[PDB]
RNA sequence: CCUCCGCAUAAGCCUGCGUCAGCUGACAAUUAACAGCCCAAUAUCUACAAUCAACCAACAAGUCAUUAUUACCCUCACUGUCAACCCAACACAGGCAUGCUCAUAAGGAAAGGUUAAAAAAAGUAAAAGGAACUCGGCAAAUCUUACCCC
RNA sequence: GCUACCUAAGAACAGCUAAAAGAGCACACCCGUCUAUGUAGCAAAAUAGUGGGAAGAUUUAUAGGUAGAGGCGACAAACCUA
RNA sequence: GCUAAACCUAGCCCCAAACCCCACCUUACUACCAAACCUUAGCCAAACCAUUUACAUAAAGUAUAGGCGAUAGAAAUUGAUGGCGCAAUAGAUAUAGUACCGCAAGGGAAAGAUGAAAAACAAGCAUAAUAUAGCAAGGACUA
C-alpha cells in the first residue's frame, strides 16, 4: 500500500497485513532484447521487490524466481511556453524472472466519410485540354 | 482550463480546440450576461424559433448547448458553408456548418401552437419544476443493453449482502479467510 | 546550482545517494558489517481472497436502477447494528452489545489506527 | 584565471545554504520568512 | 497467470470494447465487507490490465481501445475505497468518538503558522526522542512582524479580488 | 576595473448534411410511381406536371446568379455537392452566361429516393457563354452567337425546409464535344530523371 | 505611429442618470435647515480628509495621525518616508525663503 | 596524418548526437555481486612506527590490536548505475583529484574552394663580416670565461 | 565551493646522479623569469617558446573553522566569490 | 510593399465598509532511537562639526526647550452610499516573485490583441545609385 502510514512493528508483534492493495502495476514490452523468462513491469515508486514478488504470487499466482528493480529518471529538459521545465515523472522498472522454466513473451496487441470518399472519387479532375476553362457549362 | 479560456464551437479538449486556444493565448474575454442555472430555459432537443439573422422565423431543433457562452446550436439552421477535406489538389466538399445563436436571439416553441413563447419556471405540485408558457399557458416538456463478460447482472449488483456489524473490514476478512493471529500489537508512542 | 528540481537520491555524492531513498517503506535493519536483516513481519502480507465463484465484476450493467447516495453515518450504523439488540434487551455493561471501552487489546485498533488501509 | 569561483559540491551546498542551517539560527529563520513573504518558489538552497 | 495483465485475446485489436458502468457508492454500500474485499482485487486486476493496455498503446503510437473503461475502473475503486472509509469512520466514531484515524495536534511551527501536525509512531517517548526535540514547535517574537506582513498581503489580495469582481459586475450591468 | 554587464537572456533567446454523394441510380439516356408516392407522402403538396417550369426557373436564376457571383443565392439554388462545381473553376474570372428561348418544353425523366428526393429533368435549351480572364480577355465562347445545349439536370431535396436545388448534371458519353478552347495548350511529356530513359 | 487608425468606440454619457440629476442636492442643507447639519458633513470619502484641505505634507501628516495605527506595515513605512521627504523638501528646498 | 591524449573511479551535471516522425514531439533505457546505506550494552585492554623490515640509519616520533560478562534464530531490503557530461555567460586554445595505458588495441582531423599582392604572425636557409644592432646580446644561434653590488 | 591561514583524515612525486640532503640534472605536477602573439582575445589575464622548484617550508582531492569598526596575512595595505 | 503600424481588456490604484491521503527542522518535503527577553544607529540640518536636528478642530506654532541656534514643542481647556484613478513603456514587479542572474542574502524581467461563429501612417529599406561646388537651404528661375 502507498500513501498510508505503516503500523510501526515492535519485536514479537503481529504480521503486517495489507488487505486492499493500493499498488497498481503495468506490464510493459521491453525496449531491448530480454531473456524468455524475464517480464518487465512499471511499478509504483514505493513498492519493493519483495512486495512485487508477493503481489504477483498472491494476486496472479505467478511463480516468481527473481526480481530486480531500477528507478528510471524522467526527463526534466522539456520547457513550456513560459520556459518552465516540464518534468516527465520518474518511474520504477522491475524485471521479474519466472520460475519452473516458465517462459513469457509480450503478446502482439493491436494485430459523412462515405460522402467525402465518393466525392473524392467523383472529383473529375480538369483535363489539360480545357486549359483552366470551367468544364461545368454544357456549351 | 486556462483562465479566461474562450469557449468555442469545438469541445474544450479536442485537437481543434487545442489548435485554436493554445496555452499561451490571452484574448479578450467575451462578455456574457449571467444567466443563472435556475433560469436557463433552453435544452438540447428543444424546438426553437430564430428571431434574428438569416433564417429568422424558421424553427429548428437545438443540437448543442454551449452554456458557458449562452449558446444554442440549431441543427441545419443559421448555416454558413465550409470546405471539408480540402487538400493541396482537391478543392474539398461544401458542407453546411451551423453558427451559435444567443438565447436572447432564440425563443422556445409551443408544443402545439408552433409559435414563439415566453417561458417561466413555475413550480407545479406534481412537476415540482417545469417550464410554463406565459402568453398561452401550457407546459413545454423537457426533451431527452446487453451485459458484457465483465458486467455484473442487475440482480447480483443489487443483492444486499451487507450485514451491518461493528467489525472493521480487516477483521471481518480475517474471520472469513480463517487467518489466525495471536501476537498482540505492542503499544507505540504517537507524536 | 539547480534549486528548483526536486531533491532525489540521484544527485548527491556516494553517501547522499546511498542514504536517501524513494519512499519505499523499510523492511528490516542493518547489523554490523552492513548486513541487512529482513524482518518477516515488517513485510506487508497481501491478504488476497479466493476469487473463485465470485459473481461481481469490474463493471455494472447500465440496466441497474439509479439510487440516491446516502453516506453511512455513525447514527445510521448504530441504528442498523446496535439498536435492535438494545431494544430487545431493554424491553425484557455495554460490552454485550458490542461497545469496547478501550481499543487496547485489539489486533485492529481503531484509534490510533494500527492497520494498513 | 578568474570566473570559475564555483566548484560545485552538494555537501557544501546543503551544509552552507540548507534548510537545516537556515533554521539553525534566528537570522536564517528570518531569511526563510522573507523568502516566503516574497513568494519565492525555492525557500532554501 | 500473466495473461490476466492483458484483455481477452478476442478483444485484441478491437477499435471499441463494450463495457458496463462504474460501480456507484450507493450500490457498493449494500455489499458485505468480504464482497468489497474481493471486488477490490477484481477491480485491481482490471485496472492493471487497462493500464497495461494504455502503456502498450502509447508504445505502439495507437489510440487506446475504449479508454473510458480505465476511468470507470478508477471511479469504481475510488467508490469502494470511500465506502470502506465511511464504514471505518462510523465504527471509529462509535467506539472512540475520534473523527480522525491518525492522531494529530494543532501546533505553531517555527514560522508562527498554525498547522495540524500529524503524529508519528515512535518506540521511545518524545522527551527522549532527540530529533523530535530538535524540531521546534514554537515561534519566537521576531516572527510576529512577518506574520502581520503575510496577513496584510492576504488582505491586499482579497481586496483586489473583491474590487475586480464588483467592477466586472458593474460593467456587466452597464452592458445589459 | 569595471566588470562587464550581461543583458537578460530572454532578449536573445526569443523565438518565433443536406446532400448526397452523387446519383443514387444514374440515368442512361439513349416505373417511378413508387418514388413519386414516397415524395408525396412526405411533402403533402407537389405536382409533377408543374415541376419542370419551376426547375427551369431555378436553373436559369442560378446561372444568372453565377453571372454576378451571387454565391448567397447560389447556395439556396444549388446543392452543396454542386456548389463547388458551380463556383470553383470560375473564380477570378467574369462569366457572361445568358439565356434565350428554349427549343422544346422541359419535362421530367425519372425520380428516385435521412431521406433525399431526386428528380431528373431533360432540357434542350439555347444559351450563350463568354468567359473572360482576370484581365477581361475572352477565353471561351462568343458572347453573341448562341448554342444549343442538351442537359440532364438532377435536382435533390431535403426531406423539412429544403427545396429543389440543382444536384448534378449527367453528361452522357455520346454527348457532342464541347466548344473548343481559344488558347493553345501544351501537355508536357514525362519529366525524366537522368537515370530514366524515354519509352 | 502614435496615432490610432480607427475612431474609438462612441462614448455615450447619460446626462440625466440619477447621480447627475440629483447632484448638488442638500449642498444648502445648513442654511436651509436651521444649520443642523454642516454641508461638509455631506462629504463622503477618506476619514482623514472629510471636510478638510491641505497640501500633500499636511495630508500625509493627517493620514498618519488619524489612521496611522490602522495602516498596513509597508503602507505606514511608505507614509513615514513620504512625510520625512516632504518635510525636507518644503523646509529646505524652493525658490523663495 | 595527429595523438596533448585515451579508458575507468571520484566529484559535478541530470537524459543533454539511443529509435521513430516533423532542433521539436513520442517512445525506449541505467537490472548488483561494484558502491553507499552498519554495529547491543557495561567496564576493561592496549610502550616497542613506516621505510621489501631483515642488517643499517635515525628523527620530524609517526595510518591500523582486545578482552570479561550480560543480551541476541528474520537473513540479501533500499538507493547510484545513461550521455558526446562538470566550473568558466558559449561545441570557450582555460581549470579539473585518483588508478592503468608510458604511446597506445583507445581517441582524433591542422586544409570550405581558389590565387599565391602588400602589411602582419610563426618557421626554415643564407654569400662576407660576427654585437659593428641595441638602454641592455631583447630575440635567435651556440653550449661559453672571469669579476663586482645586494 | 575563489582566495589567506588553520583542523581531521587521505593521495602524488618517472628516470639518472649522489647517498639519508628544506642535495644536483630532469618527467608528471606546481609556479609564472623573459620574449612574441593576443588586447571585445581561445581567455574579463590566455597561447607558443623559454624558464624556477620538482622528497619538500612541496603539490594536491575531501569535509570542517576563522566574517567585515572583523577575519587571515613568510606585511605585498596581500586575500576574503572577477 | 516589406519591416511594420495601430486596438481593449487582462488586470491594477486610491478609498469606504467589514477585523482575516502521504512527506517535511537529518542533506526539509527523509515511516521507525536514551534553548528567547537586552537604549537603535547613521545619513541629514546647523551651510563644517563636536550638544542638538520633526518621526477631528481650537488653545498654538502659544507656554516652554535649545552650541537660547539650526530647530524642537506641549498641557490646562474644547468636543468629534465610489472614482474630473491607469488602460499593456501606464496601473502592482507581476502573464511572475516565474524565466533569468548571484554560492547566499538578494536582484528581477519581457510580452496579448481577428471574428457572432475558425465545427467559416515612425525610423530603416525597395520600387528608383551616382555628375563639378561645398551646414546642403534661401532668393530665385523656363529649367
Ligand atoms: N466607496 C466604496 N464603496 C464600495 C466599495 N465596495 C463596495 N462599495 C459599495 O457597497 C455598496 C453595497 O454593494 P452591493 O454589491 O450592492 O451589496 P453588498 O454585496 O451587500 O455590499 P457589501 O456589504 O459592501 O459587500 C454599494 O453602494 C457599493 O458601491 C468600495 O471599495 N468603495
Ligand atoms: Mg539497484
Ligand atoms: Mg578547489
Ligand atoms: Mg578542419
Ligand atoms: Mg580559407
Ligand atoms: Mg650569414
Ligand atoms: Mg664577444
Ligand atoms: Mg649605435
Ligand atoms: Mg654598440
Ligand atoms: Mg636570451
Ligand atoms: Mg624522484
Ligand atoms: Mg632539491
Ligand atoms: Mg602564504
Ligand atoms: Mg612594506
Ligand atoms: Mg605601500
Ligand atoms: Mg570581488
Ligand atoms: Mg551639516
Ligand atoms: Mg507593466
Ligand atoms: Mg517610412
Amino acid at each position: 500500500a502507498r500513501n498510508v502510514v505503516y503500523p510501526l512493528y515492535r519485536l514479537g508483534g503481529p504480521q503486517l497485513r495489507v488487505f486492499r492493495t493500493n499498488f497498481f502495476i503495468q506490464l510493459v514490452r521491453p525496449g531491448v532484447a530480454q531473456p524468455e523468462d524475464t517480464v518487465q513491469f512499471r511499478i509504483p515508486m514505493e513498492m519493493t521487490r519483495v512486495d512485487l514478488r508477493n503481489y504477483l504470487e498472491g494476486i496472479y499466482n505467478v511463480p516468481v524466481a527473481a526480481v530486480r528493480t531500477r528507478v528510471q529518471h524522467g526527463s526534466n529538459k522539456r520547457r513550456d511556453h513560459r520556459n518552465v521545465r516540464i518534468k516527465k515523472p520518474d518511474y520504477k522498472v522491475a524485471y521479474v524472472q519466472l520460475a519452473h522454466g516458465q517462459t513469457f513473451t509480450f503478446p502482439d496487441l493491436f494485430p459523412l466519410y462515405s460522402m467525402l470518399e465518393e466525392e473524392r472519387q467523383q472529383r473529375q479532375s480538369s483535363d489539360p485540354r480545357r486549359g483552366g476553362v470551367p468544364s461545368w457549362f454544357g456549351l | 482550463l486556462p483562465p479566461h479560456y474562450r469557449y468555442g464551437m469545438s469541445p474544450p479538449g479536442s485537437v481543434a480546440d487545442k489548435r485554436k486556444n493554445p496555452p499561451w493565448i490571452r484574448r479578450r474575454p467575451v462578455v456574457v450576461e449571467p444567466i443563472s442555472d435556475e433560469d436557463w430555459y433552453l435544452f438540447c432537443g428543444d424546438t426553437v424559433e430564430i428571431l434574428e439573422g438569416k433564417d429568422a422565423g424558421k424553427q429548428g431543433k437545438v443540437v448543442q448547448v454551449i452554456r458557458q457562452r449562452n449558446w444554442v446550436v440549431v441543427g441545419g439552421l443559421n448555416t454558413h458553408y465550409r470546405y471539408i477535406g480540402k487538400t493541396m489538389d482537391y478543392r474539398g466538399t461544401m458542407i453546411p456548418s451551423e453558427a451559435p445563436l444567443l438565447h436572447r436571439q432564440v425563443k422556445l416553441v409551443d408544443p402545439m401552437d408552433r409559435k414563439p413563447t415566453e417561458i417561466e419556471w413555475r413550480f407545479t405540485e406534481a412537476g415540482e419544476r417545469v417550464r410554463v408558457s406565459t402568453r398561452s399557458g401550457r407546459i413545454i416538456p423537457k426533451p431527452e443493453w446487453i451485459d458484457g463478460p465483465k458486467d455484473t447482472s442487475v440482480e447480483d449488483a443489487l443483492e444486499r449482502t451487507y450485514v451491518p456489524c461493528l467489525k472493521t473490514l480487516q477483521e471481518e476478512v480475517m474471520e472469513a479467510m480463517g487467518i489466525k493471529e495471536t501476537r498482540k500489537y505492542k503499544k507505540v508512542y504517537w507524536y | 546550482a539547480d534549486r528548483m528540481s526536486k531533491w532525489t537520491s540521484k544527485r548527491g555524492p556516494r553517501s547522499f545517494r546511498g542514504r536517501k531513498g524513494r519512499g519505499a517503506k523499510g523492511i528490516g535493519f542493518l547489523t554490523s558489517g552492513w548486513r541487512f536483516v529482513q524482518i518477516k513481519e515488517m513485510v506487508p502480507e497481501f491478504v488476497v481472497p479466493d476469487l473463485t465463484g465470485f459473481k461481481l465484476k469490474p463493471y455494472v450493467s447500465y440496466l441497474a436502477p439509479e439510487s440516491e447516495e446516502t453516506p453511512l453515518t455513525a447514527a445510521q450504523l448504530f441504528s442498523e447494528a446496535v439498536a435492535p439488540a438494545i431494544e430487545k434487551d431493554f424491553k425484557d455493561n455495554l460490552e454485550k452489545y458490542g461497545f469496547e471501552p478501550t481499543q487496547e487489546g485489539k489486533l485492529f485498533q481503531l484509534y490510533p489506527r494500527n492497520f494498513l488501509r | 584565471a578568474r570566473g570559475n569561483e564555483y566548484q560545485p559540491s552538494n555537501i557544501k551546498r546543503k551544509n552552507k545554504h540548507g534548510w537545516v542551517r537556515r533554521l539553525s539560527t534566528p537570522a536564517g529563520v528570518q531569511v526563510i520568512l522573507r523568502r516566503m513573504l516574497k513568494g519565492r518558489k525555492s525557500l532554501s538552497h | 497467470g500473466l495473461e490476466e495483465f492483458f484483455d481477452d485475446p478476442k478483444n485484441w485489436g478491437q477499435e471499441k470494447v463494450k463495457s458496463g458502468a462504474a460501480w456507484t457508492c450507493q450500490q457498493l454500500r449494500n455489499k458485505s465487507n468480504e464482497d468489497l474485499h474481493k471486488l477490490w482485487y477484481v477491480l485491481l486486476k482490471e485496472r492493471n490490465m487497462l493500464l497495461t493496455l494504455e502503456q502498450e498503446a502509447k508504445r505502439q503510437r495507437l489510440p487506446m481501445p475504449s479508454p473510458e473503461r480505465l476511468d470507470k475502473v478508477v471511479d469504481s475503486m475510488d467508490a469502494l475505497d470511500k465506502v470502506v472509509q465511511e464504514r471505518e469512520d462510523a465504527l471509529r466514531l462509535l467506539q472512540t468518538g475520534q473523527e480522525r484515524a491518525r492522531p494529530g495536534a494543532w501546533r505553531r511551527d517555527i514560522f508562527g503558522r498554525i498547522i495540524w501536525h500529524k503524529f508519528k509512531q515512535w518506540v521511545i517517548p518524545w522527551h527522549l526522542n532527540k530529533r523530535y526535540n530538535r524540531k521546534r514547535f514554537f515561534a519566537l517574537p521576531y516572527v510576529d512582524h512577518f506574520l502581520r506582513l503575510e496577513r496584510e498581503k492576504r488582505a491586499r489580495i482579497k481586496a483586489r479580488k473583491e474590487n475586480l469582481e464588483r467592477k466586472k459586475a458593474k460593467i456587466l450591468l452597464k452592458k445589459f | 576595473f569595471t566588470p562587464p554587464i550581461y543583458q537578460p537572456k530572454f532578449k536573445t533567446e526569443k523565438e518565433f448534411l443536406a446532400c448526397t454523394a452523387g446519383i443514387f441510380d444514374a440515368y442512361v439516356p439513349p416505373a417511378s410511381q413508387v418514388s413519386i408516392r414516397r415524395i408525396k407522402d412526405y411533402d403533402a403538396n407537389f405536382k409533377i406536371k408543374d415541376f419542370p417550369e419551376k426547375a427551369k426557373d431555378i436553373f436559369i436564376e442560378a446561372h444568372l446568379c453565377l453571372n454576378n457571383s451571387d454565391h448567397d443565392r447560389l447556395h439556396t439554388l444549388v446543392t452543396e455537392h454542386c456548389f463547388p462545381d458551380m463556383t470553383w473553376d470560375i473564380k477570378y474570372k467574369t462569366v457572361r452566361w445568358s439565356f434565350v428561348e428554349s427549343l422544346e418544353p422541359s419535362h421530367v425523366v425519372q425520380v428516385r429516393c435521412n431521406v433525399y428526393g431526386q428528380i431528373t429533368v431533360r432540357m434542350h435549351t439555347r444559351q450563350t457563354l463568354a468567359i473572360y480572364d482576370r484581365f477581361g480577355r475572352l477565353m471561351y465562347g462568343q458572347e453573341d452567337v448562341p448554342k444549343d445545349v442538351l442537359e440532364y439536370v438532377v435536382f435533390e431535396k431535403q426531406l423539412p425546409y429544403g427545396s429543389w436545388r440543382m444536384h448534378t448534371k449527367i453528361v452522357p458519353p455520346w454527348a457532342p464535344p464541347k466548344q473548343p478552347i481559344l488558347k493553345t495548350v501544351m501537355i508536357p511529356g514525362p519529366q525524366l530523371k537522368p537515370e530514366e530513359e524515354y519509352e | 505611429i502614435g496615432i490610432r487608425l480607427t475612431l474609438p468606440p462612441p462614448k455615450v454619457v447619460d446626462r440625466w442618470n440619477e447621480k447627475r440629476a440629483m447632484f448638488g442636492v442638500y449642498d444648502n442643507i445648513g442654511i436651509l435647515g436651521n444649520f443642523e447639519k454642516h454641508p461638509k458633513e455631506l462629504i463622503r470619502g477618506p476619514i482623514w480628509l472629510r471636510g478638510w484641505k491641505g497640501n500633500e505634507l499636511q495630508r500625509c501628516i493627517r493620514k498618519r495621525k488619524m489612521v496611522g495605527s490602522r495602516m498596513f506595515a509597508d503602507d505606514l513605512h511608505n507614509l513615514n518616508k513620504r512625510i520625512r521627504y516632504l518635510y525636507k523638501h518644503f523646509n529646505r528646498h524652493g525658490k523663495f525663503r
